[PDB]
RNA sequence: AUAGUAUAUCGGUAGGGGAGCAUUCCAGCGACGUAGAAGGGAAAAGGGCGACUUUUUCUGGAGUUUCUGGAAAAGC
RNA sequence: AUUGACCGAUGGAGUGAGGGCAUGGGUGCUAAGGUCCAUGUCCGAGAGGAGAAGAAUCCGGACCACCGGCUAAGGUCCCG
RNA sequence: UGAGGGUAGGGGUGAAAGGCUAAUCAAACUUGGAGAUAGCUCGUACUCCCCGAAAUGCAUUUAGGUGCAGCCUGUUGGAU
RNA sequence: ACUGGAAAGUAUGGCCGAAGAGCAUGAAAGCUGCGUAUCCGACAUAUCGAGCACCUGAGUAGCGCGGGACACGAUCCUGUGUGAAUUGGCGGGGCCCAUCCCGUAAGGCUAAAUACUCCCGAGAGACCGAUAGUGAACCAGUACCGUGAGGGAAAGGUGAAAAGAACCUCGAAAGAGGAGUGCAAUAGACCCUGAACCCGUCUGCCUACAAGCGGUAGGAGCGCCAGGUGUGACUGCGUGCCUUUUGCAUAAUGAACCUACGAGUUACUGUUUGUGGCAAGGUUAAUUGUUAAGACAAGGAGCCGAAGCGAAAGCGAGUCUUAAAAGGGCGCCAGUCACGAGCAGUAGACGCGAAACCAAGUGAU
RNA sequence: UAAGGGCAGACGGUGGAUGCCUAGGCUCUCGGAGGCGAAGAAGGACGUGAUAAGCUGCGAAAAGCUGCGGGAAUCGGCACAUACGAAUUGAUCCGCAGAUAUCCGAAUGGGGCAACCCGUCAGGCCCCUGACACAUGAAUUCAUGAGCGAACGCGGGGAACUGAAACAUCUCAUUACCCGUAGGAGAAGAAAACAAAAGUGAUUCCCUCAGUAGUGGCGAGCGAACGGGGAU
C-alpha cells in the first residue's frame, strides 16, 4: 500500500454520502489497489553442519557402490576438442543411453570441449563433488587417478 | 532487531543454579519501628518469584 | 535417485492456517475470541503491563552493585586432573590444560577438591583451594602457584 | 509463484447447480440464492429420514385396525392376543397380509380368537 | 481410545489437537497430444467419509500431465 | 465400588454483558418477565417426544443407515 | 456598476451574523509526515475426525479494556 | 513412407558436432532461414661532537554565566564577559590532589578497502501474463476533472496467407439469403475460445375452489428411451441465511443479481517441541583459496556447556547469615548445532474506516 | 381448456468470464559511466512531403546536404493506396567525421501577457529588408560564472501525529520537510590517541564484544567503548 502511486487523499466525506466509507485509492479493496502479502524478495538459503553434509556425500557413493552403478576406467586426454572421439568411450563403457557423470582430476579442456555437446553428459572434479550431482546421474565413470584424489578428500 | 532486556528488571532480579529468580523483599523502607523484628528479619531475607508470575519476570529478562 | 526421496518420519509438518472455511476449525472468528483488545490488528502485549496495578518490577527495590575490578577463576576439579593425565602426562599445566580443550587460551584456572588426585603429580594453577592443595601435597605431589 | 483455481472454483458451483433443478425461480439457478435452498433442504432430508419410520408403523396399524374389526376384534385386542400366544409377525407382514392376502391374515385371528 | 478381534466411547459455541483434498510453479524418474491438448456443454460412475476423482460424447484447434519430494500471490 | 473420572511439569487458549426454574434469604409493596447473594439444575453450547403454537415446565443426551421390536412423559370418539 | 490592481490560513477581511475567504469555514485547498491513532463497529474463504469451556474472585483514572487465579486442550511423568 | 489444409510429428535409414542456446517458418526442426561454437577484421573518433639556553602556531589553552553535542536528561563546540606558560613547558588517563604512564593543541595535504543508479552494454529469475504486472503492453501523465497547485482513466488476439467476400435475389438503400476464398465464415471485420446473471422460440408434462421461507419424505397418471428418464394429481412435516446477543421468524444488522477482485504475510531476535549430526564437547561469523553464481576446502575470533554461593572483597561442594557455632537460604549429593512446526516481541504486522495534528506550497476571475 | 403461468430439454441472443498466447512490466547480477549549457542547455512554439491530420526525423540547405569505412539489390519513415522517380558509374541501410540549424527559454541590447514589441552602433540593398555587436556580477581588452538535472556526500534550519495505555521531562527524531553547495565518490585521516607496568600505534568499512557497561518522570525507552577476527 505504502508503494502504489495514488495521492493519499480521502475520497469522499466519512458520513452522509449514503455508500460505505472510503480513505484513499490505494485501499486493497479498491480495484487496482494494493497487493496485500504479496512476494517479497528472499534469501532461502539455510545452513547444514559440515559433518551432516559429509555424510550424505558417503551415503549417496554407497548407494551407487551397492547398486553396481560404479566404472573406474583408465585416464585419458585428447589431442583435439572431437565430440566424436567423447561418444566413442561413453559407447565403449556401454554407458550412453542414460545419464553419466564424469569425475575427472584436473582440468582437461580438450576433454571439456569434446563432451560438452552430447545431451545425457556430465563432467565434474573430483573435489567439488556434491550430493546432489552424483543422484542425479544413473552411472559414475571414476577416471583411476581421481579414486585417490577422493580416497584422500571424502575419507 | 534483538530483543531488549528491561532496564528496571535487571537491577532487581538474579538467577540461580536450577533456574529459579532472586528478588528482594518490599516494606523495607522508611517505616520501621512500628514493625516487629521477626517481620523486618523475614522482609530482609531474599525470596524467589512465584510459579504464576515467573513468566512475566522471564519475558521481562527475554526469558533468562 | 532424486526421484524417490523420503524425509525421516515426523519431521516436516504442516503449516498452521487460519481463515479458510467452518470445516478447518479455524475460520471466522480466527481463533482470536470475539471482541476486545485482543482481537484488533496490531495488538501487542505490553509486557511489563498488569492492567494499571503497579507491575512487579516496580513494586520490589533495586540491590546490589558491580565490581569493575572483579576476578573469576574457572574451576578445574580434582578428578579431571587424574582422568586427563592417565589418557595423555605427570605435570600438568595451563597450556596443557587448553590444550585439551579443558579451558579457554586466556581464562585463569583455579584447583579445587571435587575428586581425589591419587597419581602423584606437579600442578602449576593460578589459584588454589585450601582443601585441594592439600590433597596434592598429601598424595605425593607439588603445588605450584603461577 | 501466483496460484488463482479458476476452473476448480467455479466446477464447485456447477456441481451443486445440477442438484438444485426443478426449484421455483431464483432458487435454481442464482448461486447464493440456490446454495441456501439446496442447504436447508438437506436439513429436512435428515429429520424426514426418521419420520419415515413413524408414518409408516402408523399407516401399517391402521390398516390392521379395519382387517381386524371385519373379524370382530379391535387392534389393541387383536395385538394383546398374539404377544399373548408368543406370534412374532411384524406390523408390516400384517398389513401386507390384512390387504393382499385376507385368507391368511384370517388364520391368524382365528388362532388366537 | 485402550489390550491385543474384545471392552468402552463417538450432541456441541469460544477454544485446543489429529489427518487429508484442490490450486500455481520447481527437481527427478516417466507418459499423452492435429489419428485432436487445455478450456466450454451434456451424461454416467466412484470415494472408511469428504475436500474431490474418473470415463464417454459434442464443441475446440495447441498444448497437457502421473508419482515422490520442494516452495507459495495456495480455496469467498 | 467406580472406563479410569485426580495431580505435577511444560506448549496453546478462550472467558472475565449471563439467563430461567426450585429451595434459603436481603431489598421492594410477602409487586415486577424487578434487583442482590447462596445451593442445585437446565438454556447458553442441546436436536427428539407431550404441552395448539413457548430458550431453560414434564420425558429424554442425536456415530450413520433400516418400510424391524419394546417402552418414557402423555394418551386411546373424530380432525390425530 | 465596468476595467485593472492589493490584503492569504490562527492569517486576511468584517455598519459584527462566528459572517465571508472559488457550490468547502469555531481555522480553506493541494501534496507530503502517512498505512497517524481508533481499549470502537463491521468483515475473516477447502474437508473429515477427537476433546471441549466461561460469563466468578482479586487489582486496576477500573467498570463493554487488561494482569493473575478459577474453569478447556496438547505432550510428558505419577498415582489419586 | 504415413497422417494431415500445411510436417518440423511418427516409423525407417543417414550425417555434423569446440555448433543438441534460441527465435521464425502453414503443428513439436542439431542438418529450411536468421543464428549458435570457433576464428578473423577499423578509413574515423573515444577511452585505457659537545655545549648552549635562541625556536617549535595567542584574544589561543583555561575560567564565570547561558546553551548545544557526546549512549549519557570527566571530554568536545561557543553567544556573552575574561584570560596563561614556554621543554624543569604544556595536554590527557571520567570531580579533585599527589605520583607514574601516554602524547605534543591553537597550520595544511593525502590513494584503497565504503555509499548510490537518470543512464549504457551483457545476462538471469521454483516473478506477473491484460480487473495481473508500472498509472501507462494500445494513444498515457494522454482523454477527462480543477481558477490553480494538483488529481488522473478505459482500452491486447480474424486468418498460415487479405486470399478482407466479383456476381445474383429481396429491398429506396440498412439488413439478409446465396455464390466464391479458405482447414474452418457458427474464423466476415465489435472477427480465437466463447461461461454466468439476464432474454427469446419450440417440444413434453402440470396448472382457472385455490392460502404461508417454496423445500423435503411419500405417491397415481401421462410422455419419451426396458427399467431408466421428464413432469407431478393428492398426502405428511417445515417461520431463509449472516452477524450480534441472556435470548432473534423477528418489526435488530446486512446484501438487486452474476462474473472477476478482496483480508494472520515476511524479516530478525528468543522460547517450547517433532526429527537429525556430533558428543565432554558442540559450532563457526566476517572473510580467504581453487574451479567454473554455485560447488569444494579453509577461517576458532566469538558463543553455549563445563560450579556455586555472596551486594562485595572473596571462599569454593560449598558458600552466605553469626563474635563463633547449631539452625536456616541457595547449591552439590548431557550438552550443542541445525531442519520442520506452535507461540512471543520489533517492524503498518489479519483487512477496511475517523474526527483530528504538523510541514511546504496554491488560491481574492 | 390455457387468456396467462410453472418445470425440464433442444436451439439461439446478449455479455465477455475462462483456457491458450505476448508486444509490456517487476526484482536483481556483472561491467562501464556519472553529466548537459553563453561555441546558448533541459524543455517547448512554429514549420518541413507528389500527396500530409497525428506521431517520428529534421530546421528556410528543413523524412534532409558532403566526405571516409562497411555492405550488395532494392528504395522514397510509422504507412497504406495512387503518382512520379533513385539505384551494379553501387541507391536505400550501418559506423565515424563535417555542413545547415527559425522563434522562446539561464535568455544576456531595452521592454514583455513565453514563443512578441521597440532600439543604438557600425556595413550593404531599397516605406522596408539583410548581416555584426551591444546584460549583470566577481578577477586581471581578456578570462570566468549564471541555468538544468536521478540517487549517494557535506553544510544551514527543523515539525507533529505517535509511545509513555492520560500528560508537561522523555519519545517519535539530531526523522519528514525547506534551503546552500561538491565529486565520481564525498567526509575522515597520520595522535596534545588508546591502554594499564602488559602492550598497540593514521583514517574508513564488515564480524564480534553486547542488548553488555551505563543512561533514564531509574518510567516508556535509549545504548557504547576497550579487546579480538577480517577487507584495504
Ligand atoms: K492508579
Ligand atoms: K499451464
Ligand atoms: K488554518
Ligand atoms: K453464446
Ligand atoms: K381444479
Ligand atoms: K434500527
Ligand atoms: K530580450
Ligand atoms: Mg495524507
Ligand atoms: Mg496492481
Ligand atoms: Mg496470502
Ligand atoms: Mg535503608
Ligand atoms: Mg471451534
Ligand atoms: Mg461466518
Ligand atoms: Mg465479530
Ligand atoms: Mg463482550
Ligand atoms: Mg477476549
Ligand atoms: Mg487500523
Ligand atoms: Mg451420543
Ligand atoms: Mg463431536
Ligand atoms: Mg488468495
Ligand atoms: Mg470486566
Ligand atoms: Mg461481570
Ligand atoms: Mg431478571
Ligand atoms: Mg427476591
Ligand atoms: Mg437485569
Ligand atoms: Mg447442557
Ligand atoms: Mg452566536
Ligand atoms: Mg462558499
Ligand atoms: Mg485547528
Ligand atoms: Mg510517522
Ligand atoms: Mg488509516
Ligand atoms: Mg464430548
Ligand atoms: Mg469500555
Ligand atoms: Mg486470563
Ligand atoms: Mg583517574
Ligand atoms: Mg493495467
Ligand atoms: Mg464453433
Ligand atoms: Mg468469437
Ligand atoms: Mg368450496
Ligand atoms: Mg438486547
Ligand atoms: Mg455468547
Ligand atoms: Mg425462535
Ligand atoms: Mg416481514
Ligand atoms: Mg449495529
Ligand atoms: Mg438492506
Ligand atoms: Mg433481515
Ligand atoms: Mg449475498
Ligand atoms: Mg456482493
Ligand atoms: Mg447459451
Ligand atoms: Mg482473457
Ligand atoms: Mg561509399
Ligand atoms: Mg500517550
Ligand atoms: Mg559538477
Ligand atoms: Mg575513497
Ligand atoms: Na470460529
Ligand atoms: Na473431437
Ligand atoms: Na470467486
Ligand atoms: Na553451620
Ligand atoms: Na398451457
Ligand atoms: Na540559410
Amino acid at each position: 500500500r505504502s508503494e502504489l502511486s495514488g495521492s493519499t487523499r480521502k475520497l469522499i466525506r466519512q458520513k452522509g454520502s449514503g455508500g460505505a466509507r472510503r480513505g484513499d485509492i490505494n485501499s486493497p479493496l479498491l480495484s487496482g489497489g494494493a497487493r496485500v502479502f504479496g512476494p517479497r524478495p528472499r534469501n532461502y538459503s539455510f545452513k547444514l553442519n559440515k559433518k551432516l553434509k559429509a555424510l550424505a556425500r558417503r551415503s549417496a557413493l554407497s548407494y551407487k557402490a551397492k547398486n553396481n552403478e560404479i566404472i573406474v576406467v583408465e585416464d585419458f586426454n585428447f589431442d583435439a576438442p572431437k565430440t566424436k572421439a567423447f561418444k566413442a568411450i561413453s559407447a565403449a563403457l556401454k554407458v550412453g543411453e542414460k545419464k553419466v557423470l564424469y569425475v575427472l582430476p584436473e582440468v582437461n579442456k580438450n576433454v571439456y570441449l569434446s563432451a560438452r555437446n552430447l545431451p545425457n553428459t556430465n563432467l565434474i572434479l573430483a573435489n567439488l563433488i556434491n550430493t546432489y550431482t552424483v543422484l542425479a546421474s544413473k552411472n559414475l565413470v571414476l577416471t583411476e587417478r581421481s579414486v585417490a584424489v577422493v580416497n584422500e578428500l571424502f575419507k | 532487531p534483538k530483543l531488549k532486556t528491561n532496564s528496571g528488571a535487571k537491577k532487581r532480579f538474579a538467577l540461580t543454579g536450577t533456574g529459579k529468580i532472586k528478588r528482594k523483599h518490599a516494606f523495607k523502607s522508611h517505616i520501621l519501628t512500628k514493625k516487629t523484628k521477626k517481620q523486618k528479619r523475614n522482609l530482609t531475607y531474599f525470596s524467589t518469584v512465584h510459579k504464576v508470575d515467573e513468566n512475566a519476570v522471564k519475558q521481562l529478562l527475554c526469558l533468562r | 535417485n532424486l526421484s524417490s526421496l523420503k524425509p525421516a518420519e515426523g519431521a516436516v509438518k504442516s503449516r498452521k492456517r487460519i481463515g479458510r472455511g467452518p470445516g478447518s476449525g479455524l475460520g471466522g472468528t480466527s481463533t482470536r475470541g470475539h471482541k476486545g483488545a485482543k482481537s484488533r490488528s496490531g495488538y501487542s502485549k505490553k509486557i511489563g503491563f498488569e492492567g494499571g496495578q503497579m507491575p512487579i518490577q516496580r513494586r520490589l527495590p533495586k540491590f546490589g552493585f558491580k565490581n569493575i575490578n572483579r576476578v573469576e577463576y574457572k574451576p578445574i576439579n580434582l578428578s579431571v586432573l587424574q582422568t586427563l593425565s592417565e589418557a595423555n602426562l605427570t605435570k600438568i599445566s595451563v597450556e596443557d590444560l587448553i590444550a585439551a580443550g579443558l579451558v579457554s587460551r586466556n581464562s585463569l584456572v583455579k584447583i579445587l577438591a571435587n575428586g581425589t588426585v591419587t597419581t602423584a603429580l606437579t600442578v602449576e594453577a593460578h589459584a588454589f583451594s585450601k582443601t585441594a592443595e592439600e590433597a596434592i601435597v598429601r598424595a605425593g605431589g607439588s603445588v605450584v602457584k603461577l | 509463484p501466483r496460484s488463482v483455481n479458476h476452473v476448480a472454483s467455479r466446477a464447485k458451483r456447477k456441481r451443486i447447480l445440477k442438484l438444485t433443478r426443478g426449484y421455483f425461480g431464483a432458487r435454481k439457478n442464482v448461486w447464493t440464492v440456490a446454495k441456501n435452498t439446496w442447504e436447508k433442504g438437506l436439513t429436512y432430508a435428515y429429520r424426514d429420514r426418521k419420520s419415515k419410520k413413524r408414518n409408516f408403523r402408523a399407516l401399517w396399524i391402521q390398516r390392521i385396525n379395519a382387517a381386524a374389526r371385519l373379524e370382530g376384534m379391535s387392534y389393541s385386542r387383536l395385538m394383546g392376543a398374539l404377544h399373548a400366544n408368543g406370534i412374532e409377525i411384524n406390523r408390516k407382514v400384517l398389513a401386507d397380509l390384512a390387504m393382499n392376502h385376507p385368507e391368511a391374515f384370517r388364520a391368524i385371528v382365528a388362532k388366537v380368537k
